[PDB]
């Protein structure tokens, strides 16, 4: 009714776990978007706040493992494919040439959309190797799979 | 190549094609919400409006000059580096020779725009430290026209009473070989008569304030604006001018341009010649029907004296005419012979300065030569009291907008037909009807000016006036105290008549129109200038060889004029030409000042509305099917990320898929149309919210990478078993 499969709740509790430290049971709020993206999940998080508003009206962050797994089951469905990824950047080049301005790339991914945070788009980048950034090879990286 | 548009982060709105509405308060406060953000450029298709400043902007800097290297217009934001290069590459790879027309009041950054849109291409050119060779003899060249060619008049007080052309002479390969200097449509008649307020040519009050009383000995002068009839009492020195200083800048830049001190003495012997021709009085002989006779010879005696000319010859030429017999002149016949003396030796010496300069940077070569040059002609005019005098200058900018709005207008026109798109007739303003009511050889004011002046009868300045009021009254751009709008306003007074120009109405007062044309210069007077002993005055004044063909002469002053201000146009068409519309923000200099009020002005001056509604023309969007959509494709989920190819019909469905009205657009053969801007800012803008989806995609993306990464890792460390 999840709906969902052992093997699959197999996965998920291994990484449910280690984010429970308290033994009370649950994970943070905080804690949902950082295990959820942990197994194959690229959420964005305005869904991730869609869904504390859901669970939690307890006025403090916790989240069960049912309620956890049928917040899985839904978002498998949700393809996202690698000529999007390819394009989304494309879309940022001033040339075609497939390198893009560690700068436009810092623009861009602290300026639009969910602002990336100062440190986060640093260590991007020491990812992404070289003043360019090879963003075809940066995503066949994130999507070899 | 390059995927960039000036649509991106664009401040107001950059090329006033895409103004809706339009209307002058919006356009107003676009020059005004862009100048804030120091923005100053801004365009009409292919036009620039250059707002000044009045500071040094950091947007002229060498990355720009690459920046905007071999880029069309839209691929990045307005700049004069992009005129520079659309005028380099027409140069370079058609050979094309190139003009580049500025216009505006003075202060507006004409000197400046010049000289940014020269240093431009002597950086991308190639040869630049010889083109540099050339931009400095015109830089130093320039306060020698100034003096001899500017003037203080009652708004400007550095305002240039000519045509102003220059370039750079390049051969076909891309070697510069020299440049030029012209120099058009000269005020002659501010030499000898000036308004109240106003000032007469600068290199006067220059000459008498600085120079040594020792070098105001050898030419017959003093110390005393009061004792000059051309020049006025109390109009003579102006706020922050030294012109003791400019003297010494002026005596400099002579040396440094090539003149030695005997051709710069015999300069200045003709400027102190044409000073003191205006002090010679006359009066009638024994006077009904009686002749003229001068009052002193001292002054001429002096004349003779400086310019060794023999007094004889010219006590009979201000008198007396040889033609066909030596008829004996009026007293009126002899000030406009003492005038007409005048103005024609400052004039042919000012020709005669600029020509001795381009003696320096003429091309030595005799080979086929492209031109890059710029053309500053002087802005409309609107005074309290126009006379003569701006009746020109703004007849030149009547001609100079017409052959441009006509222009603009065919080009549009031959491209909506290159695209198999339909036209429709732009009810816009037909500037002609202005120019023929003008510069027509029948009914025209220059016309019927110059046949009063031609009777031998008793001709004032109310017969002229009252000869327009009877056959320019119908023509409904004129209109007179007796001729006849409809419109609740006071009645004009009298000796004054008004006409619409396409900077709107202009009230022309009367007096002086007849003095002020009367350029008669008969052979008489070259004749005994030829005879000077004076190796520059008799250079000026060939027609006095009697050798040479005793023909006649320009007859008028409007004739002189409308035939320099024909070989203008007439030079200016075989030229591929750029505008460049330069503005003052504020009168006082003042950096950040902005007034709505004087800048309106000039949008009217500048005629810039007409040129929205001729290259609008209906369809104010176009782009090429390609572009349109690589830039677009990602706002329906049909054409992200492909396609559809080919192009014309992935746009096609990408708009029946935003439900966007068929009205709305056209299909051409190579581009899509888009009628009013609100859809481009409608597509501009679903753009600006979906690459907030793009964004978010990469950003969640990598935050799922980088802890899905993070995981494995751990646990696959989790080998303590």
């Amino acid at each position: 009714a999840d709906q969902l499969t052992e093997e699959q709740i197999a996965e998920f509790k291994e990484a449910f776990s280690l984010f429970d430290k308290d033994g009370d049971g649950t994970i943070t709020t905080k804690e949902l978007g950082t295990v959820m993206r942990s197994l194959g999940q690229n959420p964005t998080e305005a869904e991730l706040q869609d869904m504390i508003n859901e669970v939690d009206a307890d006025g403090n962050g916790t989240i069960d493992f049912p309620e956890f797994l049928t917040m899985m089951a839904r978002k498998m469905k949700d393809t996202d494919s690698e000529e999007e990824i390819r394009e989304a950047f494309r879309v940022f080049d001033k040339d075609g040439n497939g390198y893009i301005s560690a700068a436009e790339l810092r623009h861009v991914m602290t300026n639009l959309g969910e602002k990336l945070t100062d440190e986060e788009v640093d260590e991007m980048i020491r990812e992404a190797d070289d003043g360019q950034v090879n963003y075809e090879e940066f995503v066949q990286m994130m999507t070899a799979k | 190549e390059v995927k960039s548009s000036l649509l991106d982060n664009m401040i107001g709105v950059g090329d006033t094609v895409l103004l809706e509405p339009l209307n002058e308060e919006t356009f107003i406060d676009n020059l005004k919400k862009r100048f804030d953000h120091n923005e100053i450029y801004t365009y009409i298709g292919s036009v620039v409006i250059s707002v000044n400043p009045y500071r040094s902007l950091p947007i002229y800097s060498p990355e720009k000059v690459e920046d905007y290297r071999n880029r069309n217009f839209y691929e990045l934001s307005p700049h004069i580096f992009a005129l520079s290069d659309e005028a380099y590459r027409s140069l370079r790879d058609q050979d094309k020779d190139q003009c580049i027309l500025i216009t505006g009041e003075s202060g507006a950054g004409k000197t400046e725009a010049s000289k940014l849109v020269m240093s431009y291409v002597a950086a991308v050119c190639g040869k630049g430290a010889e083109v540099n060779q050339v931009k400095e003899q015109l830089l130093q060249s320039t306060p020698v026209l100034e003096a001899f060619g500017n003037a203080k008049t009652v708004r400007n007080d550095n305002s240039s009473r000519f045509g102003k052309y220059m370039d750079i002479e390049f051969d076909f390969k891309g070697d510069p070989l020299g440049g030029v200097i012209s120099n058009y449509l000269l005020e002659k008649s501010r030499v000898v008569k000036q308004p109240r307020g106003e000032r007469n040519f600068h290199v006067f009050y220059q000459l008498l304030s600085g120079a040594s009383e020792e070098l105001l000995h050898k030419l017959k002068l003093e110390r005393d604006f009061s004792r000059y009839n051309y020049l006025s009492l109390d109009s003579a020195k102006v706020n922050g001018v030294d012109d003791a200083a400019n003297f010494r800048t002026v005596r400099n830049a002579m040396q440094i341009v090539g003149f030695s001190d005997p051709e710069a003495e015999s300069v200045l012997e003709v400027v102190a010649a044409v000073l003191k021709l205006g002090n010679i009085e006359f009066k009638p002989e024994s006077r009904g029907l009686d002749e003229s006779k001068i009052k002193d010879k001292n002054e001429l005696k002096e004349i003779c004296e400086l310019t060794s000319i023999d007094q004889v010859v010219l006590e009979r030429a201000f008198s007396f005419r040889t033609v066909e017999v030596s008829t004996t002149l009026n007293v009126a016949q002899a000030y406009y012979a003492r005038d007409a003396l005048a103005k024609n030796l400052y004039s042919r010496l000012f020709s005669w300065l600029v020509n001795r300069i381009n003696e320096s940077i003429k091309a030595q070569t005799k080979v086929r030569k492209k031109v890059m040059g710029v053309l500053d002609i002087y802005g409309f005019e609107i005074f309290e009291d126009n006379s003569f005098e701006q009746f020109i200058i703004n007849y030149c900018n009547e001609k100079l907008q017409q052959i441009f709005i006509e222009l603009t207008l065919k080009e549009e026109q031959e491209e909506y037909i290159r695209e198999d798109i339909e036209w429709t007739h732009i009810d816009y303003f037909n500037n002609a009807i202005i120019c023929d009511l003008i510069e027509n050889n029948t009914n025209g004011i220059l016309a019927m000016l110059d046949e009063e002046c031609l009777r031998p009868g008793t001709v004032t300045d109310e017969t002229f006036l009252e000869k327009l009021n009877q056959v320019c009254a119908t023509h409904q751009h004129f209109e007179s105290r007796m001729s006849k709008r409809f419109l609740n306003d006071t009645t004009l007074p009298h000796s004054c008549f008004r006409i619409q120009h396409y900077a709107g109405k202009v009230l022309y007062q009367v007096e002086g129109f007849v003095d002020k044309n009367n350029d008669l210069l008969y052979r008489d007077l070259s004749q005994a200038m030829w005879k000077a002993g004076h190796a520059l005055i008799k250079s000026l004044f060939p027609e006095g060889n009697p050798a040479k063909v005793n023909l006649k002469r320009p007859p008028t002053a409007g004739s002189q004029f409308k035939a320099s201000v024909a070989t203008l146009m007439k030079n200016l068409q075989t030229k591929n030409p750029n505008y460049i519309r330069c503005i003052k923000p504020n009168d006082k200099k003042a950096a950040h000042i902005f007034s709505e009020s004087l800048v309106c002005h000039q949008i009217r001056y500048l005629g810039l509305l007409e040129n929205v509604r001729v290259r609008r023309a209906g369809y104010a969007f176009r782009q090429a099917y390609e572009p349109c959509l690589e830039r677009y494709k990602m706002l329906c989920k049909q054409t992200w990320p492909h396609w559809k190819g080919p192009a014309r019909s992935g746009v096609e469905v990408l708009f029946n898929e935003l439900e966007i009205p068929v009205e709305e657009y056209s299909f051409g053969r190579s581009k899509i149309f888009i009628r009013n801007p609100r859809t481009l800012f409608q597509l501009e803008d679903l753009r600006k919210q979906r690459l907030e989806d793009l964004a978010t995609l990469i950003q969640k993306i990598y935050r799922g990478w980088k802890c899905r990464t993070h995981f494995l890792l751990m646990k696959g460390l989790n080998d303590i078993f």
